[PDB]
RNA sequence: GUAACGGGGCUAAACCAUGCACCGAAGCUGCGGCAGCGACGCUUAUGCGUUGUUGGGUAGGGGAGCGUUCUGUAAGCCUGCGAAGGUGUGCUGUGAGGCAUGCUGGAGGUAUCAGAAGUGCGAAUGCUGACAUAAGUAACGAUAAAGCGGGUGAAAAGCCCGCUCGCCGGAAGACCAAGGGUUCCUGUCCAACGUUAAUCGGGGCAGGGUGAGUCGACCCCUAAGGCGAGGCCGAAAGGCGU
RNA sequence: CCCGGCGAGGGGAGUGAAAAAGAACCUGAAACCGUGUACGUACAAGCAGUGGGAGCACGCUUAGGCGUGUGACUGCGUACC
RNA sequence: GGUUAAGCGACUAAGCGUACACGGUGGAUGCCCUGGCAGUCAGAGGCGAUGAAGGACGUGCUAAUCUGCGAUAAGCGUCGG
């Protein structure tokens, strides 16, 4: 049976976690766990983390058996947006855009 | 008490900010080069 | 509509639309085009055709 | 310089094309230890090639 | 006596969305294109319901003087001769017997160029 | 850049004369349907039948309609056997449109005939909100400069200790009056703010801290100037002055 | 109760008619951004449609073929105010 | 059966398009109302040197923001309900 973990309201735009959630799609979940590690970007600490917190869910709520699950599914989708100003040459202003993101993953033994 | 309040608190006052900031005299226009097909 | 008769900008050299009036119909919290006021909406009738 | 007209969404996956990273799969195992580790990397108790290196 | 404008506005919009599935791009999820695309495709099928009677007879044009040529004769001549016999038959069903039936079609042919004599 | 047959190519696939075939339009004919305007017959209104003829269209004139919110018909009718709204499907009117039903929704909605309009939006460098593109591009604010060891910590290039190196030194050092108003010190926290991270901070929260006969205001005295009992002027308001 | 930094955010259990009513909390449209499935696409020139039209996939079906999606190739075709 | 030729040719998707299913962002639409607008019928048409309108600083068990009150300070005396 299915298993999932979310991470809402990340502080990372969706592009930037998206290249990171490519490489683990449809692998087994102890390969996943090494190829994460051995990456070298923010966002792969994100991901670690909510894998590993679906792995657990698997575990205690759910049956057992963690030797044989997989990662069936995984998406990202945008959050809400915060808005700032900061200052430009010659009076002018400008607004800016600070990113998050909300992280699925779905974990089964099939 | 702090999280959502404030983050949310400062979208509202950038509004209004980017709304002075907008006073527009300092233009400071023609374009000081010659004219385009002057006399 | 409670407001001020002053100009929002001037008449050339911005990139905006022309504008003279804070409380211009076609504006939000603007004025209604043609507001009503108090009517009497009563007719008449000839007493020989009542 | 500027746009004349905006870019699609079709022309905006193109380009992307090129943006994908890439795995390792360069593991290795060390010989005493058996824990992994970069190829030509101390691994994470110190250990290189067997031998017990600076381990601090 | 205020009147809102929400739900007409919105059925007139979709409305007219649900004609233009399958065009690409934006000519399938804005209004202000889709509009055009529709009327184009209105004023192209109005045209093409004129032009689809001219190029089937062009091919039943093609297609008989093709087989009539097998048979040692002209698509012209044949089709005087038709006319000198008093035969009449439409150029549809003539295309249709060339292709599936060649005895029939042999048999007019040499019916015609009696004719012609 | 061939380019003074649309090309390919052509001694007829060129040009005169004659002839018969065929191709060719939304023109004409055939079959089916709609709408006017007349004529002729029945009902002699409507209701009909038999005919003839007409139907490109801007500015503009004339005639018919659809739909939306509100008032009467209304203590009527439909509503957990699921209302308005949202989202698919299927039928049918020449059109604006109408009807039935699956899923969401969880409380209101209106035959029919009349009445009144804030009655229909794509454009006005239209107004307000939300979201794209350029683009994960340009930039990260003085070219005075940093290296290593230990500590705490989930995590240390930026925090705390230590050593070495570099910069200013009529200042990038130590004070006062203006101006500001707790930014001062201690303990805790890292989600926002800090142009990166942060255990750090002029950031959040809780406590604490400013002692005068002699320093300064207040106080005594007047300059430029202000106000000004009476007073002199002036439609009113007021002006000038002992 | 479990993962996590004695975090933020989750997955269970429990209240409730309903938690896809969980405090950013009635209903929740459009632009905009994603995951999965079916078909097409790497020798091809232009307002991207329309008229023809193979092949493929799914559903019904008693043949016989229908319905839905896609659409190779080809005739015509220079947006709106 | 093999070996040579000549001719024809399924299967790829870095990414992209269309259709369908499931989501995110955003807050329209519907339904609400102690908030407004326009009036009929009555009342009153002034307050102040016995210190006004309008304010400053204070006042609770706890410290403040609203509401009251004034060193007699979320209140004091008397007559009725």
């Amino acid at each position: 049976m299915e298993t999932i973990a979310k991470h809402r309201h990340a502080r990372s735009s969706a592009q930037k976690v998206r290249l990171v959630a490519d490489l683990i799609r449809g692998k087994k979940v102890s390969q996943a766990l090494d190829i994460l590690t051995y990456t070298n970007k923010k966002a792969a600490v994100l991901v670690k983390k909510v894998l590993e917190s679906a792995i657990a869910n698997a575990e205690h709520n759910d049956g057992a058996d963690i030797d044989d699950l997989k990662v069936t599914k995984i998406f990202v989708d945008e959050g809400p947006s915060m808005k700032r100003i900061m200052p430009r040459a010659k009076g002018r202003a400008d607004r800016i855009l600070k990113r998050t993101s909300h992280i699925t993953v779905v974990v089964s033994d099939r | 008490m702090t999280a959502n309040s404030r983050s949310m608190n400062l979208s509202n006052s950038v509004a209004v900010t980017v709304y002075e900031a907008w006073r527009q005299l300092g233009y400071k226009g023609s374009w000081w080069w010659p004219r385009i097909r002057g006399p | 509509v409670t407001g001020s008769g002053k100009k929002p900008w001037r008449q050339k050299g911005t990139g905006r639309a022309r504008s003279g009036s804070i409380k211009s119909p076609i504006w939000r919290s603007g004025g209604v085009t043609f507001a009503a006021r108090p009517q009497d909406h009563s007719q008449k009738v000839n007493k020989k055709m009542y | 310089a500027v746009q004349q007209n905006k870019p699609t969404r079709s022309k905006r996956g193109m380009r992307r094309s090129h943006d994908a990273l890439t795995a390792v799969t360069s593991l290795s195992v060390d010989k005493t230890s058996g824990e992994k580790h970069l190829r030509h990397h101390i691994t994470a108790d110190g250990y290189y090639r067997g031998r017990k290196v600076i381990a601090k | 006596a205020r009147v809102k404008r929400g739900v007409i506005a919105r059925a007139r919009h979709k409305k007219i969305l649900k004609q233009a599935k399958g065009y690409y791009g934006a000519r399938s999820r804005v209004y202000r294109v889709a509009f055009q695309a529709v009327i184009k495709a209105g004023q192209y099928a109005y045209r093409d319901r004129r032009q689809r009677k001219r190029q089937f007879r062009q091919l039943w044009i093609a297609r008989i003087n093709a087989a009539a040529r097998q048979n040692g004769i002209s698509y012209s001549k044949f089709i005087n001769g038709l006319k000198k016999a008093s035969v009449e038959i439409d150029r549809k069903i003539l295309a249709d017997i060339a292709v599936f039936d060649k005895v029939a079609f042999t048999a007019l042919v040499e019916k015609a160029k009696a004719a012609l004599a």
